């Protein structure tokens, strides 16, 4: 193993400088085969032979040889391979689908690489993984960042990456996802309400969008909450039979202006459901029609 | 005996109406009796009398009254039931006619129940629609003139829903020029009826088994979608269901209110009208808000005048769209507002409807016709697993009087018998009926182990007994209370702690304490003694699943035990709320005992949770061409990319006996098998003039010089039949294989799993069985052809009985071993080719295939191009002998006599190399899988070829399969006629989709339909539900095209003959009829078959000493008799077998041969004394029936027991029973009046052997006359033998 060491050493010595192509290369790789046929138990030269043959960039030899080479050595030991194949990953050239399927062999063993993983769809794109993903460690409570990110903050993520990508999600339930969140998110729920409408604005489902402000303000409990949402729903009506329908648009926005004061007044008592002033004041904000009136005494 | 005198009595109706005047329902307002029913039907009181002479001139009330309940008692029993009515139908239309009157007759012109049990054969003739003859009275009542029955705007909106069917409407109208409101007419009269009872000194239970009876009815028919693709509408208008919610009957604090929460599952569920396919749920969502918008349209339009309506329309659908805004937007209307609202603006109601005059009901016809409800998918996936005590007493759902299900009720459960309306009812009612059905073992269980627990009184309870099967709960809480998934509105997992004590261990009773492993099932059960629901006060019981033993440093791995169990985490959530919502107790905490069972009757929550996700799976992943198939409609179109050219390979020993095989098909023999005359192996083509088939021969390529490596070969000579079946099997699509007694079906299955090995090395086979003793055989059967043991498997939860073991471990001690030998075979080939390192690349198994390619297929090649080069010199052939390069490692070759033979020498050792290294490469995954388990999955996920496993362990494997990666091609499937539906239909998605299209090519499903069924506990499942029907057969009822093996090779043709009948054309083989061994006669008894008398014994015939248990000691006593003189003719006792009919029978048999022969060394003992459905598939030389049953048929009269205890003989047969009894019923007829063409006296001969089955004995046979005379003889005989 010494004496298979110093021949090894001598023979990637030897074959330094000579093109990928040559006989040279073949018959170093078919001498630490030879070794490996003694050799099984060492990540040293096993580690050795994946990177020269990572040098040697044969996707497909290599491949076999880091099939072989992890499954012929312990587990405590897979891990010096790692980091090598890992990187083998990041190599380009070779198809993004066996870094795929790799990634999920090796996040089936140690699952606490997973942000590493979502860096890598987002570096290629494909949101309708890495938001797959990021929705499936999100709902796995027991995950612990690497990078110390939040599940909250995580969570931040993949509402953006669903409201961004609206159209590369097709095939997931955003809705439920995010109204599940808003179950477990009691800090951002306007927030929430807001990315869940404009995820399914940018998606032509207006009507969907309006139905979700609505059972936004009919859902919120601060005044925070109620004040965004509503400030996007202005906004919406604003932004959204030429002349009929741009007076329609004069005519919702008149509607929600006169709006604001009721809504922020609805979640200023949201607040403090017995707070008796700001009663006082609500009631003055229903003066002409005193059946509003009656209703808020 | 009146039928066959010489001059048979003229039909007369003075003798009918003398019946009708009494024994007879007709006349009284009660239904017929029953007993008096199974006398006169049993009695063939309708295929001899009625049926046959009845007329309209003669017909009346009374005729079809009897011919009615005869036809509700036929279909109780599970008898044909059409049979004499389609012998002769020229009058079945006209009675049908008058049926539909007799069903229209208006109240107390003919009797209630009379006009129920009309109902109820108005639901088995429309359940029974697969019948030409019923078709045509089935047709006119379920056709398109019954929208003739709607409300003018019903049919006026319905021509403009779908502009497209008014046309065929006219057309209609046209068809007039040159029936249809029968449903409505009785759907009017239902409600009247219903409305006829007392909602709240009591009214007459003839109501309510009506509306319970016709909610049976309407909820076949709308299960059935022919029938309800226009009832749909009708019943929609009719408005029932709205009425059945707010009726009388329904507020009654229960059959009646759950048949209609079926109506109500069925009336909604998303199948489509016309279309017939399930319907999204944005299409759902899209008709809800159509309705919805329309009817705001409506408000806006005409309720201007009322401020709140007005209101309502300008909101959006959303917001009005549920029950509590339905509910505050009307009672402000006035009755004259609601119905311009209901019946003019919506037209929900016809303004003819007498009901559209009332101001309440038209409201509730308003509150129930628009709200946003739940799919079937949400309903199903907030169901839990197992019941509380709500379902395990109640006999309207899980039965007590269900084991005694006359069929005189209806009951809740819905029934499919040849289809349903899609995918997903199927499942469904199949996970339900399996729920069902073990309810009813599940509460024996509870009560025979609470009943052991003796509980009494002490606020406490105490236990003057114990039960084995329950230990008392010292401490139970739960620690684990999970939050929601989003959109779930329920916990997502529910664990529990659970410590009880051992108490007295009694070394057996801890150990079994012990035995609790991860997914068991038990229940926490709490009780309250009041002094068996009433008997020990029990109160509460719900179920959990054990999820891992807890040590004693708490890791989920004295006398205090405790284990963390999984319960229903959905039923928790939904007793949690309603404690939250009605201050009700926390039962989490009341249990005071714990209950566990069998590890092999404990498999329902599993597969219940197995059809939960197959009922969420997002797609029919089924191939298409199968969906329809298993849906009953359709043509069936799944037989057999037809591939043209196939390789037969050792299927035909012989080129003539090919053609043999097949009659239709032309011989074209390419012989290339060197041999002079046609020789094995063959490759057959078919055609796509057309009836020839081109045959060419081949030769398998060499496998070596080795002689020995050369591959096995099928011997079996198997007739067209089987050809055919192997045929069918070989192409794409469905085999439906219809195999006899003893006719090789295993032979020709596991020839099919050889040729799919060979013809693609790339496909694999799927094999699913009911029992191990089949995987056994198959085994035992693909061991004796050329199929690698390593690339087969066999999955079980057990003996291993073969020589090679293809359980999982099996399969890694095989790769283990050949992995060492391999090494250790590419270490000498190296040594020996001068390779210096020899032990270098043998060392690794990578390496070895660098040493392939670089030192074995180089010189091989060098090998080739040199042998070439000499070849085209002239020089001496043996040149192959000279040059051959691994001469040295196969010293433990050439001839030189041709070039293409010493080529193919080298190539073939070549080819050996080649496969050692394969081999090698192959087993890398054991040097790569450390663990024995990772080596299963490696093996059944990659390598394996043939998996194969059972039913139940199917159900059980099939998430954890589909979780692995499994993939598998085609399947094969024997016991087809003996697994549950779902237990069939399971192993197609045992992994997932490909592309989204199914992977599944082949589906072959081998079984005898006419063979025993399914076993079920409760027999009321059978007789209300059919579940014992199994899904090939039901196939086969639909009209599947099945291959007929006709051809018994295992029993003898007179004794075969006795059930052989009840298939088409199955015969005997050649060595059936030639054999010596088949005509080779019984000794100590003149014939090799005899139906044996038994009359009364000292007045006792057929005796019950238990409840249900039904023995014969004096037919017992004939058979012990029977045997012990055989044993004393020396015949081999373990070759002669005792099977019964009843197990009181074999209970007592057994002990009177302990009792009277035991202690004998002249006497031995049988084989097996067991029972008729206790033999299914076994054999024995002799056999000896008990039939034991005197007053009453018994479940014998099925022609499947008959069949079964009919041929579990080989060579010989004594049937014992009341021979008058079994001659009554017709059904069973065809073997009894064989069994009459024979003396039915005991003939013996005891003084003999070599005789013989036709040929005149050559000693006096002797006759016992009675079962005392036999038992005189025997006392004598063996005294006589004793002295010697």
């Amino acid at each position: 193993y010494k004496l298979w060491h110093a021949y090894l050493t001598e023979r990637r010595l030897a074959v330094r400088g000579l093109r990928p192509d040559d006989v040279a290369y073949e018959a170093l790789n078919n001498t630490f085969e030879r070794a490996l046929v003694s050799m099984h138990k060492m990540p040293r030269v096993w580690l050795d032979y994946l990177q020269l043959l990572m040098d040697q960039r044969l996707v497909t030899r290599t491949r076999r040889t880091f099939d072989r080479a992890l499954g012929s050595l312990p587990i405590t030991q897979h891990d010096r391979v790692w980091a090598l194949y890992l990187k083998f990953i990041h190599t380009p050239g070779i198809p993004v689908e066996t870094a795929v399927r790799l990634y999920r062999r090796y996040l089936k063993l140690e699952p606490t690489h997973a942000e590493e993983y979502v860096a890598y769809l987002k570096a290629k794109n494909r949101w309708g993984e890495a938001a797959r993903k990021l929705a499936e460690l999100l709902n796995d409570d027991t995950f612990r960042s690497l990078e110390g990110k939040s599940k909250h903050q995580l969570w931040l993520e993949l509402c953006d990456m669903i409201t961004k990508h609206p159209k590369e999600v097709e095939g997931m339930r955003v809705d439920a996802i995010i109204r599940g969140g808003i179950r477990r998110f009691t800090d951002e729920v306007g927030r929430l309400w807001t990315s869940l409408a404009d995820y399914y604005i940018r998606r032509g489902m207006f009507e969907k969008a309006r139905d979700v402000y609505e059972e936004g303000l009919c859902s919120v409990i601060t005044v925070h909450d109620f004040s965004l949402i509503y400030d996007a729903y202005t906004q919406f009506e604003e932004s959204l039979d030429d002349g009929n329908d741009v007076d329609l648009r004069l005519a919702r926005l008149e509607h929600l202006m006169n709006r604001r004061p009721e809504l922020l007044s609805s979640v200023i008592l949201r607040q403090n459901p017995h707070n008796v002033a700001e009663w006082h004041k609500r009631v003055k904000i229903f003066t002409g029609k005193p059946t509003k009136q009656i209703l808020t005494y | 005996e009146a039928r066959a005198q010489e001059n048979p009595p003229a039909f007369k109706p003075e003798l009918v109406q003398t019946i009708y005047k009494q024994e007879l329902g007709g006349a009284s307002k009660r239904a017929p009796g029953h007993k008096r029913i199974m006398l006169l039907e049993i009695s063939q009181y309708l295929e001899n009398y009625l049926w046959p002479n009845f007329d309209v001139e003669k017909a009346t009330f009374e005729h079809v009254m009897s011919l009615v309940l005869m036809v509700n008692e036929k279909f109780r029993e599970g008898v044909p039931a059409w049979t004499c009515f389609h012998t002769r139908e020229d009058a079945f239309p006209g009675f049908f006619k008058r049926v539909l009157s007799l069903k229209d007759g208006r109240e107390e012109e003919l009797k209630l129940h009379e006009r129920t049990a009309y109902v109820l054969f108005m639901i088995r003739s429309f359940q029974s629609l697969e019948d030409e003859m019923v078709r045509a009275q089935v047709l006119r009542l379920v056709s398109l003139p019954l929208w003739h029955a709607l409300s003018p705007g019903r049919l006026q909106l319905e021509l403009h829903a779908h502009e497209a069917l008014a046309k065929h409407w006219k057309a209609a109208a046209k068809k007039e020029a040159k029936e249809t409101r029968f449903l409505p007419a009785l759907m009017d009269e239902f409600l009247a009826v219903l409305d006829q009872v007392v909602v709240p000194p009591s009214l007459n239970r003839g109501a309510l088994l009506y509306c319970e009876r016709f909610l049976e009815f309407l909820i076949d028919l709308l299960s059935q979608l022919p029938t309800r693709r226009f009832v749909r509408t009708l019943i929609d208008d009719r408005q029932l269901l709205v009425k059945v919610r707010m009726s009388g009957l329904f507020k009654y604090e229960l059959l009646y209110r759950q048949l209609v929460d079926l109506f109500s599952y069925y009336m909604s569920f998303p199948i489509n009208d016309h279309t017939g396919e399930p319907l999204t749920d944005d299409e759902v969502n899209a008709a809800h808000y159509e309705k919805v918008c329309q009817f705001q349209r409506l408000c806006f339009k005409h309720w201007q005048g009322v401020e709140a309506m007005q209101e309502l329309a300008l909101s959006h659908c959303g917001a009005v769209e549920a029950r509590d805004t339905l509910r505050r937007h009307l009672a402000s209307l006035t009755g004259e507002q609601v119905r311009e609202l209901v019946c003019r603006q919506l037209r929900l109601v016809g303004e003819d409807d007498p009901w559209a005059a009332d101001g309440a009901f038209l409201l509730e016809v308003l509150l129930a016709a628009y709200e946003r409800r739940r799919s079937q998918r949400e309903v199903v996936n907030e169901m839990p697993l197992y019941p509380t005590e709500g379902l395990l007493w109640d006999e309207s759902q899980i039965p007590a009087s269900s084991e005694h299900y006359t069929g005189e009720g209806a009951l809740a459960l819905p029934k499919l018998n040849l289809q349903f309306l899609t995918v997903a009812d199927y499942l469904l009612r199949s996970f339900h009926l399996f729920r069902l059905e073990a309810t009813y073992e599940v509460r024996e269980d509870l009560a025979d182990v609470l009943g052991r627990v003796g509980a009494y009184t002490g606020g406490r309870t105490r236990f003057a007994g114990w039960a084995r099967m329950a230990l008392p709960l010292t401490s139970f809480k739960v620690t684990e209370v999970r939050k929601p998934n989003v959109g779930e509105a329920k916990p997502a997992g529910v664990t529990a702690n659970v410590v009880i004590d051992t108490r007295p261990l009694r070394g057996d009773v801890r150990s079994e304490w012990d035995e609790l492993k991860q997914h068991d099932v038990l229940f926490l059960l709490t009780i309250r003694p009041p002094d068996p629901a009433e008997k020990f006060g029990l109160v509460y019981v719900r179920g959990c699943e054990v999820i891992e033993l807890r040590d004693e440093g708490g890791k989920l791995m004295g006398t205090a035990r405790t284990v963390t169990v999984a319960l229903d985490t959905a039923q928790y959530q939904i007793d949690m709320n309603t404690m939250a919502r009605h201050k009700s107790e926390d039962p989490y905490a009341t249990f005071n005992l714990l209950m566990r069972r069998k590890p092999k009757e404990n498999n329902f929550k599993a597969v219940l949770e197995s059809i939960r996700d197959l009922m969420n799976d997002d797609t029919a992943v089924i191939p298409p061409w199968l969906h329809d198939v298993f849906l009953g409609y359709g043509d069936p179109a799944a037989a057999q990319a037809p591939l043209r050219t196939v390789d037969f390979g050792d299927t035909f020993l012989d080129a003539q006996h090919v053609v043999e095989a097949f009659p239709q098909f032309k011989v074209s023999f390419v012989n290339k098998s060197g041999k002079a005359v046609p020789a094995p192996p063959f490759r057959i083509t078919f055609p796509t003039a057309a009836g020839e088939l081109v045959v060419e021969a081949y030769v398998p390529p060499d496998p070596g010089p080795y002689p020995q490596d050369q591959p096995r070969r099928n011997a079996v000579r198997f007739t067209p039949v089987q050809v055919e079946a192997i045929a069918s099997g070989v192409q794409p699509g469905l085999t439906m294989v219809v195999g006899p007694p003893g006719t090789g079906k295993t032979d020709t299955a596991v020839q099919v799993m050889t040729c799919l090995y060979h013809n693609c090395p790339g496909q694999r086979t799927l094999l699913i069985t009911h029992s191990n003793q089949a995987l056994n055989d198959l085994f035992s059967k693909i061991m004796e052809r050329d199929v690698p043991e390593r690339y087969l498997l066999r999955l079980g939860m057990a003996e291993l009985d073969t020589e090679q073991d293809f359980s999982r471990v099996g399969r890694v001690n095989a790769m283990l071993a050949r992995r060492l030998e391999l090494l250790a075979e590419v270490e000498k080939m190296a040594r020996q080719l001068g390779v210096p390192e020899a032990e270098s690349v043998a060392y690794t198994c990578e390496t070895a295939g660098y040493f392939w390619l670089i030192h074995v297929l180089a010189r091989w090649e060098k090998f080739t191009a040199a042998v070439e080069r000499a070849r085209a010199g002239g020089a001496g052939a043996a040149v192959i002998a000279e040059l051959f390069p691994f001469k040295e490692y196969f010293a433990d070759v050439f001839a030189g006599a041709s070039f293409d033979a010493d080529m193919e020498r080298a190539r073939g050792c070549f080819r050996h190399l080649k496969t050692l290294f394969q081999e090698l490469e192959e087993c890398r995954a054991f040097e790569m899988l450390k663990g024995q388990a990772d080596r299963v999955n490696y093996l059944s996920t990659k390598q394996a070829k043939i998996v194969a496993m059972t039913c139940t362990h199917a159900a059980l494997k099939r998430r954890e399969f589909l979780q692995l990666a499994f993939k598998y091609d085609n399947l094969l499937m024997e016991e087809a006629a003996q697994i549950l539906e779902i237990e069939t239909f399971i192993p197609m998605l045992l992994q997932k989709p490909e592309d989204g299209v199914s992977r599944l090519k082949r589906v072959v499903l081998i079984g005898d339909h006419h063979q025993l069924p399914p076993v079920v506990k409760n027999q009321a499942f059978q007789k209300y539900s059919h579940l014992d029907q199994s899904l090939f057969t039901r196939f086969i009822r639909l009209g599947t095209p099945y291959v007929q093996l006709n051809m018994q090779g295992r029993a003898r043709a007179s004794l075969a003959q006795l059930y052989n009948w009840r298939y088409k054309a199955l015969g005997d083989l050649p060595a059936v009829q030639a054999l010596p061994a088949f005509r080779a006669a019984n000794p100590g008894f003149v014939h090799e078959y005899q139906f044996v008398d038994v009359p009364d014994y000292l007045g006792r015939g057929e005796s019950e000493p238990l409840p249900y248990f039904y023995q014969n000691l004096g037919e017992a006593e004939y058979v012990v008799a029977t045997f012990m003189f055989m044993r004393l003719l020396g015949y081999p006792a373990h070759k002669i077998s005792i099977l019964t009919t009843y197990n009181g029978q074999k209970a007592l048999i057994r002990d009177v041969i302990e009792q009277r022969c035991a202690p004998y060394p002249m006497f031995g003992r049988p084989y097996r004394i067991a029972t008729v459905d206790k033999y299914q598939g076994a054999q024995n030389d002799y056999i000896l029936l008990s039939l034991v049953r005197s007053r009453a048929v018994g479940h014998l009269r099925d022609v499947r027991r008959l069949v079964v205890a009919m041929s579990r003989a080989r060579l010989g047969l004594y049937v014992f029973g009341r021979k008058e009894l079994f001659a009554n019923c017709y059904e069973l007829k065809n073997t009894f009046r064989l069994l009459m063409a024979r003396p039915t006296k005991l003939a013996l001969v005891k003084g003999e052997v070599c005789s013989r089955q036709v040929d005149d004995p050559v000693a006096q046979p002797d006759l016992m006359d009675g079962v005392e005379a036999m038992s005189g003889l025997v006392a004598a005989i063996t005294e006589e033998q004793t002295a010697a």
